C-alpha cells in the first residue's frame, strides 16, 4: 500500500484539518507548560483587605483555600454507597499537590533553604485541616481504585515530602480520636488490588506488537496504547511511598499504630499484608526471570518490564525498611513471624541468575545497575 | 379576590404557590403535550404581567417566574444546553472570518480581548421547534404512541428579552436606590427570578449582540466599555442570587471557549491549505529531484511514502527549534504558525492597575473577592465559584478538554449534519424518563433516521465524538435493569438497539475498540437476556469480537468461564420461553446453547486461523463441565453423537414433540433441529478450536496433547455415520409444485459442513483407503443428489444452493487437499 | 434451628449469644478455658441447649436446666471448669484471636455444622446447619468477637418490644367479635399505659436528628439512625405495627371500639391509632429498604386515605415512601390518583396533598410521564 | 348543529367560502362560565384555512354560517366537539362550548 498510498494534497480540506487539530494538540498544546499553580494558592492563601473593621471576637473566618478544603471534606464526610469521581477535585487537589515541591557541590547553607521554604509551602496547605481531609478521602473511597484516589495520594505525598513532622501528628491525632476502621479497610484493599507481573498478558502482547495493528486515518507505527501489566505501576509505587512517608522520621508512635490500633475496634496488620504482596510480586518476578532462563538475550519490552517491576519493588523494601528503623521492636516480631523469609531466599535465587545471564554481555548495563541497588 | 391581597393572607398564599410548583412538576422533564395544556389554566398575557407585577409575593412571584421558565423554556434550553458541549465547526466563509481577537491596532502580540457573546458562532446548533397553543383545533385522527411528539409553546421571545432587559435595568437602579421596599419582599426575591430568565435565554442564544453589549455594561460597565450606573458586583448581594451571577459567568466563559475553537478551526482551515499547495510543489520538485540526486531520495520521498497521519506530524515537528532540519516548511509557514500560538497563548492570558481590563480577570478577581469577604455558607455556591476560577486559570486545559469533541465538517453536509443532530437530541432527551411505547416509536424513528442518514458513514470518528454508542447502551441498560427479576419489558426498542450496536461495530475497527471495553458489561447484562429472542445482546457482544485478531481477542479467562458457566446453566435447564409455549419438556435448552457456541465460535476462530491462547483455555473450560456438551458424550449416561443425531432427526420430523403442538410465529422453534443445530455447532466450535497444522509438527506438547483430547472425545466413526445420513430431498409432485421441506426443522447441509470442518482440522484424512472409505459412504451420494437437483426448476430452490454452498466451501477443498 | 450463615445475616441482631455464667458474683469477670456457662439468644428470650427429639436447638429460659445449656469454651479438641475467682483474674481469651472449640461439659459433644449440602445448598446461598457433634472435624475452631453496645441496648430492646406488642395482639384479636354489650371485657385488661409509654420511647428513640447540627456529626448520627431502623425491619415489627393498624383500623369510631375492647379503651383509641402512624412513619423514614417494602402493599395505605381519625399521619407517611423510592411510582395506577385528589375534595386546601403529588411526577431526577398525564387528565380540567 | 347570535353588526352580505383563510379573534368558554382559551390573550389573530377539516367542525359551520366583520356568539355540543373523548386536561368530557368569535378579516 505505501507506493500507491496518496499524497497529502489529495486529502479534503476537512478531513485533513480534523486529524490535523489532533496532531496541533498532541505536539504543540500538550508540549506548552503554564505554571499558574503556585500563584493560584498564593492568590487563595491571601485573607487581606477585609479587616477594615478589625472584631474582638476573631472568630477567624476561613480564607478561601481553606473554603476549598472544607468543602472537599464535607463531600467526603457525606455517607454515599459509591464515591463518585469529581473532575474539580481532580484539578483542585493536582494544582495542590503541584505547587508544593517545586523541584553539583551544593553547600548546605543555602541548601536548607529550599527545605525551610518546602516546609512553609506544606504548611500553607496543612495549617487549613488538608491532611484531615486527605485522610477522609482515603477512607471514603471504600477501597475503590481510581483517578480519584490516585490524586489523593499524589497529594498526600506532596504534603509529606522529607516526613513532615507536624503532619504526621496531624494524621496521627486524628486517626485516634476519630477511631475509624474504614481507614485501614481501604488501604488493605488498595494494596491487595496492586498489579503483579504477568505472563500470559506480556506474551498476549508480544504477539500484538508482532502482528503491528494499524488505524484507518494514516497509520501509527508501533502503537503505545495502554500495557496490560504494571498498568498501575506509578499507583503502586505512591501508595507505598505514602506509607513510607507515614512512617518516616522515625515515628515510633505512627510505627506502632500501622501493626496495630488499641483505639479501633479492629486490628488491621498493615506490615503483615505488605509482606503478603512483596510475595506475590517476589513469585511474579520469579517466574518473568524464568520465561527468559531458557533464552539468552532480553528484549526491549522485557526489560522495560523489568525496570519497572524493580522500582516497584526498590519503593517496596523502602516502605518496609522504614516500618523497622528505630528500631521498632513490635514491627520486628511481626516480620520474624511473617512469610518474609521466602521472599528473602526467592529474591536471592533471582538475583543470582539475574547477574550471572546479564553480565555476559554490556546490553544490560543498565539493568545490572538497577539490579544491583535493589539488594 | 386581588392576588395582591394573598401577601396578607398567609394560608392562601402558601397552598397556591405548592400549585405553582405542581404546574411546574407536571409539565416537568419536557412533558410539552401537558405543557400545552397548562397554557389555558395559565396563558401568556396573565405570565407578561405576573413578571412586572412589582407588588406580588415572594414566593408567587418566584413561583410564576420558575413556572413561565418550565412551560416556554425549559425543554429547548435542556436540549441546547446538551448540544453546546459538542462542536461541529462547518468550513464556510464566515467560519472563515472568525479570529482569536478583533481587528485593531493595539499591539503586534495581541489587542485588547473581544466582548464576550459578541460576534459571529459557526458552530452547528439545532434550531428550536415551537407549537403556538391552541384548542380549538380538531383533536388528531392518529392515536398514541403514533402521533408526532409536541413541541414547546410558543411564545414572543424579542418582546420577552426586551422586558427582561428592561425589568433588569429596573431592578438593578433600584437595587443602587437602597430602597427599603424591595420588589417581592426581598433582595433574593427581587433578583433570583428575573436572573433565571435571563440566563435561560442566554443560554438558548435568543439575545442579540446588541442586547450582550447592554448586558455586559449592566454586570460591569467600565470594564466592559467598548473602544447610579454601578454594576452587579458591587451590589453586596446575598448567596443564593450569588449563584446565578456565577450561571451567567459560565455561560460567557463558554462563549469564550467556543471563540477560540472556531478560531482554531478557521486556521486549520487557512493551514492545511497552504501546507498541501507547498507539499505540492515539493513533491513536483522531487519528481525532478531525480536528475541531481542518488538513491538518497528515500528520506525525501519518506514523506509520499509515509500515510498523512504522521506526516503532519512531521511537517508541525519544528516547535522547540532543535528540530527544524528535519522539517522542510518555509519560514513564513513557520512565523505563521508560531505567530498564531503566541496570540493564542496571549488569547488564553499566558504571558505578554487594579483595572481587571478582561473577563478572565475579572471573574477571579470577583470571586476572590467574594471568598474573603465573608464565610460562603452555600456548598452549592462553593462549588460553582471555585468552577469559575478553575476555568479562568487553567486556560490551556479546558482547551485541551474541548478539543477531543471538536470536529470539522463539509459545507455541502451540514444540512445532512443538521438533522443527525436534531435526531440526536430526542435520543438524549430521554433517558431521563420511564420507558413507554410512546417515546420506544420516537426512538426507533429516531435510530432508523441514523441509519438513513449518510453523514453517519461519511464520518464515523465524528460519530465517535457524539458518543452514540454510550447513550444507546445506556437506554439499553435502563430496561435491562428495568425489571430483570420478572421480565425484560418492550424488546422492540431493545432489538432496535442491538441492531443498531451490531451495525454500529462494522463500521470500523475502533468503533470495535469503542465497544471492545463495554464486553464484561454486556455479557454480564446478557445473563437474564435469554428469554427475549430475536437480535440478543449476545450478538453485540460477537459483532464486537468478529474479525480483528490482535484488538478483539484480549478476553480475559473470567469472561470465558463466566460464559461457559452460563451454557452449563442452559444445557442444564430448559428454555423458560420454550416452557412457557407449551413445548415438551426436555432438560437443557438448545436455542440457548447454540447461540452462545456461535460466540464462542468467533471467540476463538478468527481470519481462517485458530487462535492458540483461546483455544486451549475455552476447551479446558468445556472439559471441566461435562453438561455444557449437552446428554451426549456426558459420559456414563451420555449416548454416542450418532444416537444423539438419529432422535434429533426423530424429534424434528415427527410433530406434537417438535413444537407447542397446539414459521408461524415466524422464529418458530423446532425441538429436534434446534437439538441438531447445537450438536452441530459443538463440533464446528471444536473444529475451529483445533490446534494448527503448522504448530502439529513441531511437537508442541500442549498442541498435540489437546488434538488428543478431540479426538478422545469426538470418534470419528460417529462422524463418519453422521455424513453417510441421508438427506430429505426435495421432489417433484402433488400438481407439479415445489415439493420442498421446512429449513428450520429438517436436516440440512450446514451441520454436514460443520462435520466437515472438524474431519480437515481434527482427525484429518492422511490415506487412501480411509479417505476413499468415507468417499463412497457419506460423499458420494451427496455430490450426486446436487447434480441431480441441478436442472431446470430445481436448481434455483434452496436446498440446491444450500448444497452449492455446502460442497464449494468445506466439501471440495477437502478432496482438492487430498488429491493425491 | 441454628446454623453458620454468611453474608449480612449475622451482622444483624440474630447472631447475638450473652455468655451468662453460672455465677452468681463476678459474672463480668474475665473468662478463662473452659468454664462453665450458658448461651443465651437475646432478640428472642431462648436459651440455647440440647433436647431429645431435635438435638442442639435453643429452648425456652423456663427449661434451662444448667445441665443440657452449660458449655465450656476449650483450648483444643484434647482432653481437658476450675474455681470462681473473686475478681477477674487472669485475662486470657481476647476479642478476635485466642480460638475457642465450644464443647458440651455434660455431653462432652464439640459443635460443627451439617457435612452433606443438599440441593438447595447446591445452588443457592450457602448456609449449614450445626450439630454437636461426637467428635467434631477440624475446621470447627470459633471467633469471639465484640459487638457495640447501642445495638446490644436495642438487642435487649427488641425482645421486650415484640413481647409487649405481641401480647397486646393477642389481647386484641381475643375481642375480635363477642361485643362487650352492658358487662366486661372479653378478657384480661389490655396494657394501655404500657404500650403508649413504649410508644413514646421509640418515637422518640427513632426521633431523627435536628436540622441545625454541624455537618460532620449529624452524618454519624444518621448512619445511627439507619442502622437501628435497620434492625427493627429485620426483626420484623414493620409488620408487626402494620398487624395493630389493621387490627383497629377495622372500626369505625372509638364508641365502636368501647363495644369490643371495652369503655376505658375508648378514650386511648384515637391516641394509639395516631402513634401507631408516627412510630411507622419514624421506622420507615429515610430507609431505602423500608420504603420499598410497601410497594407490595401500596394500595393498603391508598384505602384508608378516607378515614377522618388520622389523616395527617397517614399522609405523611405515605409522603415518606414516594420521596424515596422511585419504583414505588411506577406501582401508582388511575384510582389511586383519584382518590388522593379526593383527599382535597373531601379535606379541604391541604398543601401537603399537592406535595404528594409533587413527588408523583417525578422521582430522582426522571420523570414518570405515566402519572403525570393521569394528574392533569383528572385535577386540571375540573377546575374546582 | 350548532346555535349562533349576532352580538354586533359588520358586513352582513359577504360568506367566508373557500379559498380564502379565514382569521379570527375567538374567546372559547365552558358550560359553565370557566374562561379557558381565547386568542387577544395571545395578542395574535388566529388563522385557520377552512376546508380541511383541521379545527373543530362545530366552529366550522359556525364561522361559515356568520359573515364578515361580524362579532357573533356560538354554541358547541359536545356532539359536534370532542365530546366523549375532550381534549385532554383542558375541556372535561361532554361539555358545551360557548364562543364569542369575532371573525375579523379574510386573508
Amino acid at each position: 500500500a505505501c507506493f500507491r498510498m496518496t499524497p497529502l494534497y489529495n486529502l479534503p480540506t476537512h478531513r485533513a484539518c480534523n486529524m490535523f487539530l489532533e496532531s496541533y494538540k498532541a505536539a504543540w498544546i500538550l508540549t506548552e507548560d503554564h505554571s499558574f499553580e503556585d500563584r493560584m494558592i498564593d492568590d487563595l492563601s491571601k485573607a487581606g483587605e477585609q479587616e477594615e473593621e478589625e472584631e474582638e471576637v476573631e472568630e477567624k473566618k476561613p480564607d478561601p483555600l481553606h473554603q476549598l478544603v472544607l468543602h472537599f471534606s464535607r463531600t467526603a464526610l457525606t455517607e454515599k454507597s459509591k464515591l463518585d469521581e469529581d473532575y474539580l477535585y481532580m484539578a483542585y487537589a493536582d494544582i495542590m499537590a503541584k505547587s508544593c515541591h517545586l523541584e553539583v557541590e551544593v553547600s548546605f547553607e543555602e541548601k536548607e533553604m529550599e527545605k525551610q521554604r518546602l516546609l512553609y509551602q506544606q504548611s500553607r496547605l496543612h495549617t487549613r485541616g488538608a491532611a484531615e481531609m486527605v485522610l477522609q478521602m482515603i477512607s471514603a473511597c471504600k477501597g475503590e481504585t481510581g483517578a480519584m484516589v490516585s490524586s489523593t495520594l499524589k497529594l498526600g505525598i506532596s504534603i509529606l515530602n522529607g516526613g513532615n513532622a507536624e503532619v504526621q501528628q496531624k494524621m496521627l491525632d486524628y486517626l485516634k480520636d476519630k477511631k475509624e476502621v474504614g481507614f485501614f479497610q481501604s488501604i488493605q484493599a488498595l494494596m491487595q488490588t496492586c498489579s503483579v507481573l504477568d505472563l500470559n498478558a506480556f506474551e498476549r502482547q508480544n504477539k500484538a506488537e508482532g502482528l503491528g495493528m494499524v488505524n484507518e486515518d494514516g497509520t501509527v507505527i508501533n502503537r503505545q496504547n495502554g500495557e496490560k501489566v504494571m498498568a498501575d505501576d506509578e499507583f503502586t509505587q505512591d501508595l507505598f511511598r505514602f506509607l513510607q512517608l507515614l512512617c518516616e522520621g522515625h515515628n515510633n508512635d505512627f510505627q506502632n499504630y500501622l501493626r496495630t490500633q488499641t483505639g479501633n475496634t479492629t486490628t488491621i496488620n498493615i506490615i503483615i499484608c505488605t509482606v503478603d504482596y512483596l510475595l506475590r510480586l517476589q513469585e511474579s518476578i520469579s517466574d518473568f526471570y524464568w520465561y527468559y532462563s531458557g533464552k539468552d538475550v532480553i528484549e526491549e519490552q522485557g526489560k522495560r518490564n523489568f525496570s519497572k517491576a524493580m522500582s516497584v519493588a526498590k519503593q517496596v523494601f523502602n516502605s518496609l525498611t522504614e516500618y523497622i528503623q528505630g528500631p521498632c521492636t513490635g514491627n520486628q516480631q511481626s516480620l520474624a513471624h511473617s512469610r518474609l523469609w521466602d521472599a528473602v531466599v526467592g529474591f536471592l535465587h533471582v538475583f543470582a541468575h539475574m547477574m550471572m545471564k546479564l553480565a555476559q554481555d554490556s546490553s544490560q548495563i543498565e539493568l545490572l545497575k538497577e539490579l544491583l541497588d535493589l539488594q | 379576590m386581588d392576588i395582591l391581597e394573598l401577601s396578607e393572607r398567609l394560608d392562601l398564599q402558601r397552598f397556591h404557590s405548592h400549585t405553582l410548583r405542581l404546574y411546574r412538576a407536571v409539565c416537568a422533564l419536557g412533558n410539552n403535550r401537558v405543557a400545552h395544556a397548562l397554557c389555558s389554566h395559565v396563558d401568556q398575557a396573565q405570565l407578561l404581567h405576573a413578571l412586572e407585577d412589582a407588588h406580588l409575593p415572594g414566593p408567587l412571584r418566584a413561583g410564576y417566574y420558575d413556572l413561565l421558565i418550565s412551560i416556554h423554556l425549559e425543554s429547548a434550553c435542556r436540549s441546547r444546553r446538551s448540544m453546546l458541549s459538542e462542536y461541529i465547526v462547518p468550513l464556510t466563509p464566515e467560519t472563515r472570518a472568525i479570529t482569536l481577537f478583533p481587528p485593531g491596532r493595539k499591539g503586534g502580540n495581541a489587542r485588547r480581548h473581544g466582548l464576550p457573546g459578541v460576534g459571529v458562532t459557526t458552530s452547528l446548533r439545532p434550531p428550536h421547534h415551537f407549537s403556538p397553543p391552541c384548542f380549538v383545533a380538531a383533536l388528531p385522527a392518529a392515536g398514541v404512541a403514533e402521533a408526532p411528539a409536541r413541541l414547546s409553546p410558543a411564545i414572543p421571545l424579542e418582546a420577552l428579552r426586551d422586558k427582561a432587559l428592561r425589568m433588569l435595568g429596573e431592578a438593578v437602579r433600584d437595587g443602587g436606590q437602597h430602597a427599603r421596599d424591595p420588589v417581592g419582599g426581598s433582595v433574593e426575591f427581587q433578583f433570583v427570578p428575573v436572573l433565571k430568565l435571563v440566563s435561560t435565554l442566554l443560554v438558548m442564544g435568543i439575545f442579540g449582540d446588541e442586547d450582550v453589549k447592554q448586558i455586559l455594561k449592566m454586570i460591569e460597565p467600565e470594564v466592559f466599555t467598548e473602544e447610579l450606573e454601578e454594576g452587579l458586583l458591587q451590589m453586596k448581594l446575598p448567596e443564593s442570587v450569588k449563584l446565578q451571577m456565577c450561571n451567567l459567568l459560565e455561560y460567557f466563559c463558554d462563549q469564550e471557549l467556543q471563540h477560540r475553537v472556531e478560531s482554531l478551526a478557521a486556521f486549520a482551515e487557512r493551514y492545511v491549505d497552504k501546507l498541501q499547495a507547498n507539499q505540492r510543489s515539493r513533491y513536483a520538485l522531487l519528481m525532478r529531484a531525480f536528475t541531481m540526486s542518488a538513491a538518497e531520495t528515500a528520506r525525501r520521498t519518506r514523506e509520499f511514502r509515509s500515510p498523512p497521519q504522521e506526516q503532519i506530524n512531521m511537517l508541525l515537528h519544528f516547535k522547540d527549534e532543535a528540530d527544524e532540519e528535519d522539517c522542510p516548511l518555509p519560514e513564513d509557514i513557520r512565523q505563521d504558525l508560531q505567530d498564531f500560538h503566541q496570540d493564542l497563548l496571549a488569547h488564553c492570558g499566558i504571558q505578554l492597575e487594579k483595572k481587571p481590563q478582561s473577563l478572565q480577570e475579572l471573574v477571579s478577581h470577583m470571586v476572590v473577592r467574594w471568598a474573603q469577604e465573608d464565610y460562603v455558607q452555600s456548598p452549592e455556591l462553593v462549588r460553582a465559584m471555585f468552577s469559575l476560577l478553575h476555568r479562568q486559570y487553567d486556560g490551556l486545559g479546558e482547551l485541551l478538554r474541548a478539543l477531543p469533541r471538536a470536529y470539522t465538517i463539509s459545507p455541502s453536509s451540514v444540512e445532512d449534519t443538521m438533522s443527525l443532530l436534531e435526531c440526536l437530541g430526542q435520543i438524549r432527551s430521554l433517558l431521563i424518563v420511564q420507558m413507554g411505547p410512546q417515546e420506544e416509536n420516537l426512538m426507533i424513528q429516531s435510530i432508523g433516521n441514523i441509519m438513513n442518514n449518510k453523514v453517519f458513514y461519511q464520518h464515523p470518528n465524528l460519530m465517535r465524538a457524539l458518543g452514540m454508542h454510550e447513550t444507546v447502551m445506556e437506554v439499553m441498560v435502563n430496561v435491562l435493569g428495568g425489571g430483570e427479576t420478572k421480565e425484560i419489558r418492550f424488546p422492540k426498542m431493545v432489538t432496535s438497539c442491538c441492531r443498531f450496536l451490531c451495525y454500529f461495530c462494522r463500521i470500523s475497527r475502533q468503533n470495535q475498540r469503542s465497544m471492545f471495553d463495554h464486553l464484561s458489561y454486556l455479557l454480564e447484562n446478557s445473563g437474564i437476556g435469554l428469554g427475549m429472542q430475536g437480535s440478543t445482546p449476545l450478538d453485540v457482544a460477537a459483532a464486537s469480537v468478529i474479525d480483528n485478531n490482535e484488538l478483539a481477542l484480549a478476553l480475559q479467562e473470567q469472561d470465558l468461564e463466566k460464559v461457559v458457566s452460563y451454557l452449563a446453566g442452559c444445557g442444564l435447564q430448559s428454555c423458560p420461553m420454550l416452557l412457557a409455549k407449551g413445548y415438551p419438556d426436555i432438560g437443557w435448552n438448545p436455542c440457548g446453547g447454540e447461540r452462545y457456541l456461535d460466540f464462542l465460535r468467533f471467540a476463538v476462530f478468527v481470519n481462517g486461523e485458530s487462535v492458540e491462547e483461546n483455544a486451549n483455555v475455552v476447551v479446558r473450560l468445556l472439559i471441566r463441565k461435562p453438561e455444557c456438551f449437552g446428554p451426549a458424550l456426558r459420559g456414563e449416561g451420555g449416548s454416542g453423537l450418532l444416537a444423539a443425531i438419529e432422535e434429533a432427526i426423530r424429534i424434528s420430523e415427527d410433530p406434537a414433540r417438535d413444537g407447542p403442538g397446539v414459521p408461524p410465529e415466524e422464529n418458530r422453534v423446532h425441538l429436534g433441529h434446534a437439538i441438531m443445530s447445537f450438536y452441530a455447532a459443538l463440533i464446528d466450535l471444536l473444529g475451529r478450536c483445533a490446534p494448527e497444522m503448522h504448530l502439529i509438527q513441531a511437537g508442541k506438547g500442549e498442541a498435540l496433547r489437546i488434538r488428543a483430547i478431540l479426538r478422545s472425545l469426538v470418534p470419528l466413526d460417529d462422524l463418519v455415520g453422521i455424513i453417510s445420513l441421508p438427506l430429505q430431498i426435495p421432489t417433484l409432485g402433488k400438481d407439479g409444485a415445489l415439493v420442498q421441506p421446512k429449513m428450520s426443522a429438517s436436516f440440512v447441509p450446514d451441520h454436514k459442513a460443520s462435520m466437515v470442518l472438524f474431519l480437515d482440522r481434527v482427525y484429518g484424512i492422511e490415506n487412501q483407503d480411509f479417505l476413499l472409505h468415507v468417499l463412497d459412504v457419506g460423499f458420494l451420494p451427496d455430490m450426486r443428489a446436487a447434480a441431480s437437483l441441478d436442472t431446470a426448476t430445481f436448481s434455483t430452490t434452496e436446498m440446491a444452493l444450500a448444497l452449492n454452498r455446502y460442497l464449494c466451501l468445506a466439501v471440495l477443498p477437502l478432496i482438492t487437499k487430498c488429491a493425491p | 434451628l441454628v446454623y453458620y450463615e454468611g453474608g449480612a445475616v449475622c451482622t444483624h441482631a440474630r447472631s447475638l449469644w450473652r455468655l451468662e455464667p453460672l455465677r452468681i458474683s463476678w459474672s463480668g469477670s474475665h473468662l478463662r478455658w473452659g468454664q462453665p456457662l450458658r448461651i443465651r439468644h437475646v432478640t428472642t428470650g431462648r436459651y440455647l441447649a440440647l433436647t431429645e427429639d431435635q438435638g442442639l436447638v435453643v429452648v425456652d429460659a423456663c427449661k434451662a436446666h444448667t445441665k443440657a445449656t452449660s458449655f465450656c469454651f476449650r483450648v483444643s479438641k484434647e482432653k481437658l471448669p476450675k474455681r470462681d475467682v473473686e475478681g477477674m483474674g487472669p485475662p486470657e481469651i481476647k476479642y478476635g484471636e485466642s480460638l475457642c472449640f465450644v464443647q458440651h461439659v455434660a455431653s462432652g459433644l464439640w459443635l460443627t455444622y451439617a457435612a452433606p449440602d443438599p440441593k438447595a445448598l447446591r445452588l443457592g446461598v450457602l448456609k449449614k446447619k450445626a450439630i454437636l457433634h461426637q467428635e467434631g472435624h477440624m475446621d470447627d475452631a470459633l471467633f469471639l468477637t465484640r459487638c457495640q453496645q447501642e445495638e446490644s441496648q436495642a438487642a435487649r430492646m427488641i425482645h421486650s418490644t415484640a413481647g409487649l406488642y405481641n401480647q397486646f395482639i393477642k389481647g386484641l384479636d381475643s375481642f375480635s367479635g363477642k361485643p362487650r354489650g352492658s358487662g366486661p371485657p372479653a378478657g384480661p385488661a389490655l396494657p394501655i399505659e404500657a404500650v403508649i409509654l413504649s410508644l413514646q420511647d421509640l418515637i422518640g428513640y427513632f426521633e431523627p436528628p435536628s436540622e441545625e447540627l454541624q455537618h460532620e456529626e449529624k452524618q454519624s448520627k444518621l448512619r445511627s439512625l439507619r442502622n437501628r431502623q435497620s434492625l427493627f425491619q429485620e426483626e420484623g415489627m414493620l409488620s408487626l405495627v402494620l398487624n395493630c393498624i389493621d387490627r383497629l383500623n377495622v372500626y369505625t369510631t372509638a364508641a365502636h371500639f368501647a363495644e369490643y375492647a371495652g369503655e376505658e379503651a375508648a378514650e386511648s383509641w384515637k391516641e394509639i391509632v395516631n402513634l401507631l402512624y408516627e412510630l411507622l412513619a419514624s421506622l420507615i423514614r429515610g430507609n431505602r429498604a423500608n420504603c420499598a417494602l410497601f410497594s407490595t402493599n401500596l394500595d393498603w395505605v391508598v384505602s384508608k386515605l378516607d378515614r377522618l381519625e388520622a389523616s395527617s399521619g397517614i399522609l405523611e407517611v405515605l409522603y415518606c415512601v414516594l420521596i424515596e423510592s422511585p419504583e414505588v411510582l411506577n406501582i401508582i395506577q388511575e384510582n389511586h390518583i383519584k382518590s388522593i385528589i379526593s383527599l382535597l375534595d373531601k379535606h379541604g386546601r391541604n398543601h401537603k396533598v399537592l406535595d404528594v403529588l409533587c413527588s408523583l411526577c417525578v422521582c430522582n431526577g426522571v420523570a414518570v410521564r405515566s402519572n403525570q398525564d393521569l394528574i392533569t387528565e383528572n385535577l386540571l380540567p375540573g377546575r374546582e | 348543529g350548532v346555535e349562533i347570535e349576532t352580538i354586533s353588526p359588520g358586513d352582513g352580505r359577504t360568506f367566508p367560502k373557500k379559498g380564502q383563510t379565514c382569521v379570527v379573534h375567538y374567546t372559547g368558554m365552558l358550560q359553565n362560565g370557566k374562561k379557558f382559551d381565547s386568542s387577544r390573550d395571545r395578542n395574535k389573530p388566529f388563522k385557520f384555512r377552512i376546508g380541511k377539516q383541521e379545527v373543530i367542525k362545530g366552529f366550522e359551520e359556525g364561522a361559515a354560517q356568520m359573515s364578515l366583520g361580524q362579532r357573533a356568539k356560538l354554541t358547541c355540543t359536545p356532539d359536534v366537539a370532542y365530546g366523549a373523548t375532550g381534549h385532554p386536561g383542558v375541556i372535561p368530557p361532554n361539555a358545551t362550548l360557548i364562543f364569542d368569535v369575532e371573525l375579523l378579516n379574510l386573508e
